[PDB]
């Protein structure tokens, strides 16, 4: 059980509590329902690396009040 | 007279990071001046991408020619995308971001990323409630979005909710505090207006101009745009065969302005 930031690019900080072993996914779906985003079209980033739902802040060496980035998706290129 | 990487896969975000940097003047600089040269992922990057354009000039053996090319760049294309593998966790199929790839990629040499990362701070204060912060930061590639219509680096504000109130539309500017020889931003929908001659900007008596911009077509693709010494301008569209397009003027719609890349000049 840690807090984390999620810090979106407009700087807008949303703070949340989660468990070290459990999926970012429950976090990353909270998020998007609160700011209205759709979760296709965001990105989240932590210590400048992509991270996906099945990733656990454990996984991921993630201590309390760390912060993650989010991002609208801007993605390519298409083929 | 101008090679370019032809498409493989997703890689057009790679591709227009690779095409920035082979045209960068200071980095060229930089690089030849390097200690171990040879170790450096740069060096490999610049002397690779050279013998390759030389390779060109050279074509205008056809066969032979191109297949060097092609082999060429590939190579050293391979060698950074498997140097950013590991962070990006990206196979060759996967769309990926070059505002997470970029500063990952200059990362990796220390020599090479004092050219990029600029001091700043964010300020803010809410009309509303009072919330005020001013919040120091040493990076290579800064994000905004909703800017103000009259942005400028000198003036670099935009818009954004208050994290106390959460009133909408307060004011968050970003403060220039010491500015490296290159100097890179990324604009969420792009910049107010396609006119870079007004973005110039004087920075504690040195001028920067900008000069390559990375346009994320039709939200699906990335091509580099590079501008050249006369003032006409390269389109580097990884689609578009082996050799760039020269354009007199610059046609990047506004919206679609993703990454600005500004150096310092003389
Ligand atoms: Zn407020």
């Amino acid at each position: 059980h840690i807090n984390l930031k999620v810090a979106g690019q407009d700087g807008s900080v949303v703070q949340f509590k989660i468990k070290r072993h459990t999926p970012l996914s429950k976090l990353m779906k909270a998020y998007s329902e609160r700011q209205g985003l759709s979760m296709r079209q965001i990105r989240f980033r932590f210590d400048g690396q992509p991270i996906n739902e099945t990733d656990t802040p454990a996984q991921l060496e993630m201590e309390d009040e760390d912060t993650i980035d989010v991002f609208q998706q801007q993605t390519g290129a298409v083929y | 007279l101008c090679v370019q990487w032809k498409n493989a896969y997703a890689l057009c975000w790679l591709d227009c990071i690779l095409s920035a940097l082979v045209h960068s003047e200071e980095l060229k600089n930089t690089v030849t001046g390097l200690c171990s040269k040879e170790e450096s992922i740069f060096w490999r990057l610049l002397t690779k991408y050279n013998q390759a354009n030389t390779l060109l000039y050279t074509s205008q053996l056809t066969s032979e020619i191109f297949a060097e090319i092609e082999t060429c760049l590939n190579e050293v294309r391979d060698e950074i995308f498997i140097s950013l593998q590991p962070q990006l966790r990206c196979t060759l199929g996967d769309m990926e971001s070059p505002v997470f790839a970029f500063p990952l990629l200059l990362k990796l040499e220390t020599h090479i990323e004092k050219l990029f990362l600029y001091s700043f701070s964010w300020d803010f204060e809410c009309s509303q409630c009072g919330h005020q912060y001013q919040n120091r930061h040493m990076k290579s590639l800064v994000t905004f979005t909703n800017v103000i219509p009259e942005w400028h680096p000198l003036n670099a504000a935009h818009f954004g909710p208050c994290n106390n109130c959460n009133s909408k539309s307060q004011i968050r500017k970003m403060v220039l505090e010491k500015v490296s020889p290159i100097f890179m931003l990324h604009f969420v929908e792009g910049l107010p207006q396609n006119d870079l001659q007004h973005y110039a900007f004087h920075f504690e008596g040195c001028l920067y101009q900008i000069t390559s911009v990375i346009q994320y077509r039709a939200n699906n693709h990335f091509i580099t745009w590079i501008l050249d010494a006369d003032g006409s301008w390269l389109e580097c569209d990884d689609l578009k065969g082996p050799c760039s397009e020269r354009h007199k003027k610059f046609e990047v719609p506004a919206s679609e302005i993703h990454i600005v890349i500004w150096e310092r000049k003389i």
